[PDB]
């Protein structure tokens, strides 16, 4: 699919950067989106809990993933523990994407599950933040899916606070920056001289 | 062809037929007719019969003393230093009258007087200025001389300051803005200094004191105006001026369709009644036969409820006009290339209830906004010849990508209708 | 010389953009970035 | 920071102890805290609805706080014996009681509405309190009347059950967009009610709206319902010119201000200050007259009443009595003048209380518990909608269908497990119903809530062998009818990942529906839906030419606050970057154009006005002319008081 | 905004040093020794005043294993453990010699030593220095087109 | 506040339509203007008749020129009908101050007991 | 005292041309009393004020609008800022400030130490000049208790000082002639050598043996300190010991959780605050084991500051009849006083909600905001809008407003306030001190 991009602006530079051309390429746009709407009705796409069940009987490696806690005999750095994430997720969409399965197509278009959000619902989550930038320094070791503990919940109320109050603070010096250089580099202007 | 700024005197535009002599602004229960809330002068509040523009101002009269520029004491107070304690008068006395002169502390001109101030004012200058840290400022006042000393003090017409003598049963009761308090205050001043009729040798500290204090009143008033009026943000200068408000606009919500092309929205029943207003009852006009007095009340009853015989002249006016209604459409706050858009009209939504635009939903990415419940502004666009100026900025022009000259990404496939083309193209 | 974008309008050579953009108290009172002498036409003065 | 290191898990072990506002949302140990901090709000921002419905899936946590919320509920402090009871209107009527066990007195009120804020309210079901009369006895636990949010048996509810599937249809369901069936649309309803003043002076008069001359009914009546959204218009009169301006009061003229409103009227009150004498006359001010008379003999009812019981030895009287029985025999004495924000006013106020239903429409928002917000975009008929074909229970219809894409994006999987659980309920409910005898029936039940929730076992044998042979009967076929309800804790006891990976194996007989025109298995189960308080008809705004300010600039006017128009017509302001995203284009003197003429010239907005009124409609060739503008003389005059002036060249 | 939004971060790694390693394994924010007879010389003027905290913190120190010792060059900095500060304040104090005499038997096994913290490496950093050009004038100065 | 200014267009537009329509209809020329306004001030007694009559339509501006074609029309549309005295009244000028009477019953009474 | 007067009352039929309004509010009349004594003149002055009743026990009722009260959460006191230690009063928030200074001794030893001033009266005074003016050198050396271990001693008795205590008794220099005599045992903790310090500190080189016994001698100094003016410089410093004695009021007294003996007047209050002055600074802020809940008493604001206003301009009156300005003090009291302020100021919170829900909506609800509130939103201290570990279980860590977070939350509803404790959420501080 990203090759039609490369499609469109081959049409451009051979007709020239036509008045015409444009319009022709506007109608194919929404043609094109037309006929995408029917094929979504007629196959239907679904989100069901039990396709991830049902995919555990089958393939055995996908039950050791789905009940992995961290290790508590060795020790382990703050970058191991990036390593070992890293490890995991990546075999995870290796072995979905290669087998048959309700969220095959979801995949392998790659619009709708991102890599590293995905990641946290079925594997451990691992370390967060805090209000000052300085990690915490309690890895979480369960995934969302599997539960959370009263500690864990602590850790986690502390990221969603962050978020509201980086929102609200940009939002309010948001338009400050943008003024400023706009208010300068605005009389140039192009002369035909060769 | 290029604005310049530059000083101005007051002598050559003052006007003697109108000036202002009262300090009580208020007599016998309403506004005076010589005061600051005169109607004479400026005009009448809620009248307008009056037709008195903006632009007549007035003038206070001050002789035969003379003060220093306001707007040039900045400046002043930077080339030589110590301009506080040098217009002050501050004489002392013996037991018996005989003056002590304490002028070993203070330096060689000292507590001189205003009104000998500017007499001598070419020679001190010289003492007291820097020509290694201030040659700039000097050179300045050289060549700008005789708009050092003012005469006559000018103010502004009572639109831009109102004040409202609305009464209660606990007594009368009078608002105004802060600035009214200083202009009342000059006026004052100055009416209490020419009661002197007879030729007789005025005692210094009786007069002379009033003279710097008045100088202090004048200074604050500058300072006042351009701290509240201009500098700030809710001021006229970046309100009015740059940005402004405007009449024959809307604001809706966004809900999405489909089954048509990119450039054709659809609105709500009602703000299109209201919008293209004017240009309905001519329509009206001809076909009812019936002047414009009556139709207008026709209008009226046909936007409470629903009907069918507005709706067929509705919907013939979007067809036969040239190049189609159209409209920008814009969003709150813009930052990003394309977040404001030059749309045309395609159909009108057939219910009442109905309050919400339809755009489509590949037109929706370039706003980079969503549904969850934002309010866009609606701007119509009327003169035919100012329509082939804003073309420019229709969506079709906005196709190719002026950052490289590919084929722009935001105008392409996204979200689920990535994953439906690849379910039938695989 | 290279100046920060903020004194890079101020003490430059148009009139319209200084008036528009801050620091209206400084640019009237005194004459540390000298508003006397910007005569530079542009775009934006159709607004005054 | 290592201060985490105090906090033990220990000792927070069974207890729900650290949650607040999260005891309602299930499952809170699932979700991340981003999309559970949007639940509070979402919370504090929910209409009433008027078929309010218990949760099928409940926390077993809002029945108390439904019982010690007191600001929905009204219930008898100590037992009371009803005194009297007298009319004042033709719904609201009040009733003075008596205490049996201190000999106080105090009084209870029966309304029709209550006004929570400017726009919404909600209507009582007063139902125990209509049937109470004659000198009755009132216990301890009675309640007098409540809202329509709690139940017959104090069971709260603030939401509906709908059937819901996760399905796309036609990309309308890009981003966030919902659509819904015509039939949980009927289900779903808000209610909605407003009070308007209307004024009246001397020189003012009513039109005859209502009626024929022989009834000059100004306004509605007391039961009747308004129409075209008018509630009443008057027109200034003057001394001068009458003669040709009172000719015909059947329809409106073109100086008039009429009053806008939408609804039922259920309550009126009128307050005077004129002479009874000056009004016997006036033929025109009949109706008020009617009403104004109406009111007094009420008060003269209570003078009449209990002037035995406050002026007499006993006293023994509740404050709120005592200020009431003052407050309406002010009235019946002579020489009382009204003043209204601290002045006296001239001619009558009235009030009027206004109750309306607005169903659902297009552009509302509606939300589950998990902070699953969406928009509602399009509505079809029930028709459309998939349905099951092929299975046994052929004919179960989704009423809403969600978005697929993001759900996992949104980091959530709470509501799966709903769903999961709803459907697993379905399965199990029609397995019972099928066949079996009630000797066994309840014990197909108790298998499945023995893998569930533990705790719930225990008191559903005990219910189960409580009662006897008929009612356990009837609540069979109630369950079977409805559904069975699950009952799991928010944070400590609930089902996690290995209990239902146990729930899928044990039961090998479930396979997902096969709709019809699909090609695609699916599951529909059934979830909880609330209404939210965003609509819009509360941000709609248009304006075409309203009232200008002082200096001459358009700005906003208040008329819409005292419902004297439809839409707020409130100007949008153009933005600091707004004008230079304009500039972006080569072109400058259009912009400039237009806004001169739009909002800065008036000679050019007078004369942009009458081209466009007059002349060609179907093709217009405006020709503005050149008139200096008043910013342009408000800046010179301003400049000029500073001391500089702008020169070109 | 967007990428901000991602709360999860990077870690960078950590050159302890020959000696760190073969003496401490260190696990999260702890330190743990091999053998607990080796004692641990610190002088006087090692210590400084925390930014943040205003306790003390040993950047640099050299253990006193026995008749051996080598320097260490933490690249972070220490915390020095509450437990075994207690009694540093008379016992451990030894200004007779200048310098500080922290016997590790003392200390009992599987205890805490050392806490060290970490920032980690925003990714939002490079794009706030972008700003900073423009107006902090920090290197547009000094420098040509 | 000030009042609007939509409602004050459409009066004048009307007023504007009505003297072009009243123009077209007579085809009447500027000389029969000169020759039938014979320099007259305005007074208020047919200010006030004009007023009455046009109301139903539009109001009545303050614009002589435009009252005086109005009056014009006013003469010629009670004239082509049954009424006589009305048309003469308004011909000419009135008497510069209006006469005083008593109660004058006896035509009040007539006028009374009249079915109109 | 005051009182709570009766209102029921049966109307009788008058003909007095009354005014009544159209809109319903309820009230709730206080009847205060006052005795103004004079030579002669012995009135006494019988105020009434209008204070809105609680209804439903939840709302009030005023102009037929109908609001709701919620608590207000701030720190108790003797708390720590950026550089300062403060602590909490109704009008006058006394704060001590800390500055590093050098000292060296007889043998040039140098010693980096810290010296405290009282900022109060926008100025700074250091903080043993007070006690130095109102018990004197002798009678400050007594109440502090270190009477034992310092001496004074003069050029004479320095020649004939001990050599062999010399190691054991740290001398350190007063003025070219007097000397100091400390112990170094003494001299080993810190806290105690702040009181060094500062006596160092306080001292200049012009000194007189007589003159130290003597308390004009400084008390004029803490006069030039405030007056330039010579003429006047003892009778103004009179003036501030007088001020100085009033800062503390009665409320302030109740809410300390300190012992009786740390209680008796602000000269205690400073003495135990200045004796544990490391272990105060070392506490943290944002635990909740310091904190209170106040309802009421953010609400009596305008009262108390109109009696302020009114107490300074009599206290600031020269060469007058006192009487007259006593009257005009307690001349204006409007009915009205306190329901206008309120609403004016916009102290109570509009009743806005549109859901039956009320028990996690309004009834249980706090902010930060208000009234000496250090929370504001162009301050920019993002450390008050964080959370800490002693949040959970005594509150609520996820309902926050989403136009300001961290200015509003929930109180969580298994809480359990220790009774009679005057909303204290624990019953011992964060740091023991014992």
């Amino acid at each position: 699919l990203k090759e039609y991009q490369n499609y469109y602006t081959t049409l451009l530079e051979h007709f020239g950067y036509s008045n015409e051309i444009k319009s022709i390429i506007k109608d194919v746009i929404s043609e094109l989106a037309i006929f995408s709407g029917d094929i979504n009705v007629t196959f239907g796409n679904t989100v069901s809990i039990k396709s991830l069940i049902d995919l555990g009987n089958k393939v055995k490696r996908f039950r050791e993933l789905l009940h992995y806690r961290l290790p508590n005999d060795e020790a382990l750095e703050f970058n191991d523990i990036e390593a070992i994430i890293k490890k995991n997720l990546d075999e995870i969409m290796k072995i979905l994407s290669e087998t048959d399965n309700m969220l095959r197509y979801y995949i392998d278009s790659g619009a709708g599950i991102n890599s590293k959000q995905f990641g946290q619902v079925l594997s451990l989550v691992g370390s967060k933040p805090d209000l000052f930038g300085k990690i915490i320094p309690y890895p979480i070791n369960t995934s969302f899916l599997r539960g959370l503990d009263v500690r864990s919940f602590y850790i986690n109320a502390l990221g969603a606070r962050k978020a509201l109050i980086t929102n609200y603070q940009q939002v309010r010096n948001s338009g400050y920056l943008t003024r400023k250089i706009s208010m300068l580099l605005m009389d140039t202007k192009l002369i035909d001289l060769d | 062809m290029g604005k310049k700024l530059s000083l101005i005197d007051f002598n050559e535009i003052y006007n003697e037929e109108n000036l202002i002599t009262r300090a009580n602004p208020i007599e016998n229960h309403e506004f005076s007719d010589d005061g600051i809330y005169s109607e004479r002068i400026f005009g009448s509040y809620n009248e307008d019969d009056d037709d008195k523009d903006i632009d007549t101002i007035g003038w206070i009269n001050i002789e035969p003393y003379y003060i220093i520029n306001p707007i040039l004491f900045t400046i002043i107070k930077k080339c030589i230093p110590s301009i506080n304690k040098i217009i002050n008068y501050q004489q002392s006395i013996d037991q018996n009258g005989e003056n002590i002169d304490l002028t070993e502390e203070i330096g060689e001109d000292d507590y001189i007087g205003l009104v000998k101030f500017k007499d001598n004012f070419d020679d001190l200058l010289e003492k007291y200025t820097d020509k290694k840290k201030y040659q700039k400022e000097y050179d300045f006042l050289i060549e700008n001389h005789d708009k050092i000393f003012i005469n006559k003090l000018p103010v502004f017409s009572h639109k831009l300051r109102p004040a409202t003598l609305l009464t209660g049963s606990k007594g009368k009761v009078l608002a105004f803005d802060e600035i009214n308090n200083y202009y009342n205050f000059v006026i004052e001043y100055i009416n209490q200094i020419n009661e002197g009729v007879v030729s007789d040798d005025s005692i210094d500290l009786l007069l002379l004191p009033l003279l710097y204090n008045m100088q202090f009143y004048a200074n604050n008033i500058l300072t006042r105006i351009i701290s509240e009026y201009l500098r700030g943000k809710k001021g006229f200068l970046r309100k009015n001026i740059m940005g402004s408000r405007i009449n024959f606009s809307a604001r809706n919500v966004i809900t999405p369709l489909i089954g048509h092309p990119i450039d054709e929205v659809a609105m709500p029943y009602k703000t299109f009644a209201e919008l293209y207003k004017f240009q309905l009852i001519n329509l009206i006009s001809k076909v009812k036969g019936i002047n414009y007095n009556e139709a207008l009340k026709f209008w009226e009853k046909g936007i409470l409820g629903f009907n069918q015989e507005l709706y067929n002249y509705m919907e013939e006016l979007i067809t036969k006009t040239k190049g189609g209604c159209t409209f920008l459409l814009n969003r709150n706050p813009t930052i990003s290339i394309g977040s404001i858009l030059y749309l045309k009209i395609g159909l009108i939504k057939k219910d009442y209830k109905d309050l919400t635009l339809g755009i489509s939903n590949n037109l929706l990415s370039a706003l980079s906004g969503d549904y969850d419940g934002d309010v866009l502004n609606i701007i119509p666009v009327f003169d035919n010849k100012m329509k082939e100026h804003f073309s420019l900025l229709s969506p079709q022009n906005f196709l190719v990508d002026r950052n490289n000259g590919r084929f722009n990404g935001d105008f392409d496939l996204q979200k689920d209708q990535i994953l439906g083309i690849f379910i039938l193209n695989n | 010389e290279i100046f920060r974008i903020t004194d890079a309008n101020l003490k430059g050579d148009s009139l319209s953009r200084s008036l528009l953009f801050e620091q209206v108290k400084k640019q009237l009172t005194t004459l540390d970035y000298d508003t006397f002498n910007k005569t530079k036409s542009s775009i934006l003065d159709k607004l005054l | 920071m290592d201060d985490i290191s105090v906090i033990k898990n220990e000792d927070y072990e069974g207890s729900h102890r650290f949650l607040a506002e999260e005891l309602l949302m299930p499952n809170a140990n699932k979700t991340d805290g981003n999309r559970s901090t949007m639940f509070c709000s979402h919370l504090a921002q929910a209409v009433t609805l008027q078929k309010a419905e218990p949760p099928l899936v409940y926390t077993n946590f809002e029945n108390q706080v439904g019982k010690y919320s007191t600001a929905g509920y009204r219930k008898a402090n100590s037992n009371y014996k009803v005194i009297e009871k007298i009319y004042k209107n033709d719904y609201n009527y009040v009733l003075i009681v008596q205490d049996q066990e201190t000999g106080e007195y105090t009084l209870f009120e029966r309304a029709e509405c209550e006004f929570l804020t400017e726009h919404y309210g909600f209507q009582w079901d007063n139902d125990k309190i209509d049937s109470l009369k004659k000198d009755d006895t009132i216990e301890k636990d009675t309640v007098l009347y409540k809202n329509t949010c709690y139940d017959e048996n104090m069971n709260f509810g603030y939401g509906v059950n709908l059937n819901a599937a996760y399905f796309s249809y036609k990309n309308e369901t890009l981003e966030d967009a919902i659509v819904i069936s015509e039939s949980a649309a009927k289900k779903l309803g808000t209610f909605s009610v407003n009070k308007v003043k209307v004024s009246v002076n001397t020189n003012d008069i009513l039109l005859n709206l209502y009626g024929d001359n022989e009834n000059y009914k100004g306004f509605p009546d007391i039961g009747e319902h308004i129409k075209n959204q008018i509630i009443a218009s008057r027109r200034r009169f003057d001394y001068n010119t009458a003669l040709y301006e009172l000719k015909n009061l059947n329809e409106m003229r073109d100086s008039d201000t009429p009053f806008f409103a939408d609804g039922k009227i259920v309550d009126i009150e009128i307050f005077s200050n004129v002479p009874e004498e000056e009004l016997k006359v006036q033929k025109y001010n009949e109706q008020v007259l009617y009403y104004i008379n109406k009111q007094k003999e009420f008060s003269n009812n209570v003078y009449q009443k209990l002037k035995k019981i406050v002026e007499g030895k006993d006293n023994n009287v509740s404050d709120k009595l005592l200020h009431f029985y003052n407050n309406c025999k002010m009235r019946i004495d002579e020489n009382i003048s009204y003043t209204y924000q601290n002045s006296k006013f001239s001619g009558f106020i009235m009030e009027f209380t206004i109750l309306e239903e607005e169903p659902l429409n297009k552009g509302s928002k509606i939300t589950g518990r998990y902070g699953n917000k969406g928009v509602i975009s399009k509505i079809l008929p029930d028709d459309q909608m998939p349905t099951v074909a092929e299975g046994r229970f052929k004919g179960l219809k989704a009423d809403i269908c969600l978005n697929p894409l993001g759900v996992f994006n949104r980091l959530n999987p709470s509501q799966l497990i709903e769903q999961e659980l709803n459907w697993i309920a379905k399965f199990i409910r029609k397995d019972m119903e099928e066949a079996g005898s009630n000797e066994e029936k309840v014990s197909i039940l108790l298998d499945f809530l023995n893998r569930v929730n533990k705790e719930e076992t225990e008191l559903m044998e005990e219910f189960i062998n409580s009662l006897n042979k008929t009612e356990l009967e009837e609540f069979l076929n109630d369950i079977i009818e409805n559904g069975i309800p699950i009952c799991q804790k928010p944070f400590f006891g609930n089902i996690g990942l290995d209990e239902l990976w146990e729930l899928y194996n044990h039961y090998d007989h479930i396979d997902y529906f096969k709709c019809e025109g699909i090609s695609t298995p699916l599951i529909i189960g059934e979830i909880y839906m609330v209404r939210l308080k965003h609509e819009p008809h509360s941000k709609f705004s248009a304006r075409s030419t309203s009232f200008m300010n002082l200096r001459g600039l358009p700005a906003k006017s208040k008329n819409f606050k005292e419902h004297k128009d439809l839409y707020s017509k409130t100007p949008v302001r153009i933005g600091n970057m707004e004008i230079s995203n304009l500039s972006l284009t080569n072109e400058m003197g259009s912009i400039m154009d237009m806004l001169n003429s739009y909002s800065n010239n008036e000679t050019n907005r007078r004369e942009l006005i009458m081209q466009l009124l007059t002349g060609n409609p179907f093709d217009t060739n405006i020709d503005l002319s050149d008139v200096e503008s008043g910013t342009s003389k408000i800046l010179k005059s301003l400049f000029t008081c500073l001391g500089l002036s702008i020169d070109d060249v | 905004l967007s990428a901000k939004h991602l709360l999860e971060t990077r870690s960078s790694k950590i050159d302890w040093g020959t000696n760190f390693e073969e003496n401490f394994i260190v696990n999260r924010n702890l330190i743990y020794p091999k053998v607990y007879n080796g004692t641990v010389i610190i002088k006087e003027d090692d210590f400084k005043e925390d930014e943040e905290t205003e306790e003390q913190v040993f950047d640099t120190f050299t253990l006193k294993s026995g008749n051996r010792f080598i320097s260490i060059s933490s690249p972070m900095r220490l915390f020095l453990n509450k437990d075994l500060k207690k009694q540093l304040d008379e016992s451990f104090y030894n200004i007779e010699e200048m310098q500080f005499e922290i016997p590790l038997n003392k200390l009992d096994e599987g205890d805490s030593f050392a806490t060290f913290i970490m920032d980690n490496n925003e990714l939002s950093k490079p794009l706030r220095e972008i700003k900073d050009l423009i107006e902090t004038n920090k290197y547009i100065k000094d420098h040509n087109v | 506040l000030r009042n609007d200014q939509g409602n004050s267009i459409i009066n004048e537009c009307s007023i504007k339509q009505e003297i072009a329509k009243i123009k077209k209809k007579y085809n009447v020329t500027d000389e029969v203007m000169k020759e039938f306004i014979n320099g007259r001030e305005l007074n208020s007694i047919q200010i006030y008749l004009v007023k009455i009559y046009y109301s139903n339509k539009f109001k009545v501006n303050s614009n002589k020129n435009d009252i005086f074609y109005l009056l014009y029309g006013m003469t010629r549309e009670l004239g082509e009908m049954n009424f006589s005295i009305i048309p003469e009244i308004l011909s000419c000028a009135i008497a510069p101050n209006v006469r005083k009477m008593n109660n004058r019953k006896k035509l009040v009474d007539k006028i009374i007991h009249s079915d109109k | 005292g005051s009182s709570v007067e009766p209102i029921n009352k049966v109307y009788k039929f008058n003909k007095e041309e009354k005014t009544s309004d159209i809109e319903r509010s309820e009230l709730q009349l206080i009847k205060m009393s006052f005795l103004i004594e004079k030579d002669d003149k012995k009135e006494e002055i019988n105020k009434f004020i209008y204070f809105p009743k609680l209804i439903d026990s939840q709302y009030f009722i005023i102009n037929g609008n109908r609001y709701y009260p919620i608590y207000q959460l701030l720190d108790s006191g003797t708390y720590r800022t950026n550089k300062a230690l403060t602590l909490k009063t109704l009008l006058m928030p006394i704060v001590l400030r800390e500055k590093k200074e050098t000292f060296d001794d007889i043998n040039g030893e140098t010693h980096t130490m810290l010296n405290v001033d009282l900022d109060l009266f926008k100025s700074k005074v250091p903080f043993l000049i007070y006690f130095f003016s109102k018990f004197g050198f002798e009678g400050t050396l007594e109440y502090f208790g270190l009477q034992d271990l310092i001496h004074v001693l003069m050029k004479e008795d320095l020649d004939q000082l001990d050599e062999d205590e010399i190691n054991d008794n740290v001398i350190f220099m007063i003025t070219k002639n007097i000397s100091l005599v400390v112990d170094k045992n003494f001299f080993s903790n810190k806290n105690n050598q702040i009181i060094i310090a500062t006596l160092l500190n306080c001292f200049n080189t012009r000194i007189k043996i007589d003159k130290i016994y003597e308390k004009d001698y400084w008390v004029k100094k803490l006069g030039g300190y405030f007056t330039t003016n010579n003429s006047n410089k003892q009778e103004k410093g009179e003036g501030i010991i007088l001020s100085f004695e009033r800062i503390l009021d009665e409320w302030t007294k109740k809410i300390l959780r300190t012992e009786e003996k740390n209680k008796e007047d602000i000269y205690s209050v400073v003495r135990w605050m200045i004796n544990n002055y490391l272990a105060l600074v070392k506490q943290d802020n944002m635990n909740l084991a310091n904190k209170r809940i106040r309802l009421y008493e953010y609400l009596l604001h305008p009262l108390l500051i109109k009696f302020s206003k009114g107490t300074y301009r009599v206290l600031n009156n020269r060469n007058s009849n006192k009487f007259e300005k006593i009257k005009t003090i307690f001349s204006n009291i409007q009915e009205g006083f306190l329901v206008k302020k309120i609403i004016n100021n916009e102290l109570l919170r509009y009743d806005n909600s549109v859901n039956s829900i009320s028990l996690f909506t309004l009834i249980l609800r706090y902010t930060q905001s208000g009234p000496q509130s250090p929370f504001s939103s162009n301050s920019t201290n993002n450390k008050l809008r964080g959370l800490h570990p002693s949040y959970l279980g005594r509150l609520g860590l996820t309902s926050t407003s989403a136009g300001d977070p961290g200015a509003s939350g929930s109180l969580t509803p298994f809480l359990e306030l220790p009774e009679n404790s005057y909303m204290h959420f624990t019953e011992e501080p964060e740091i023991n001190l014992n």
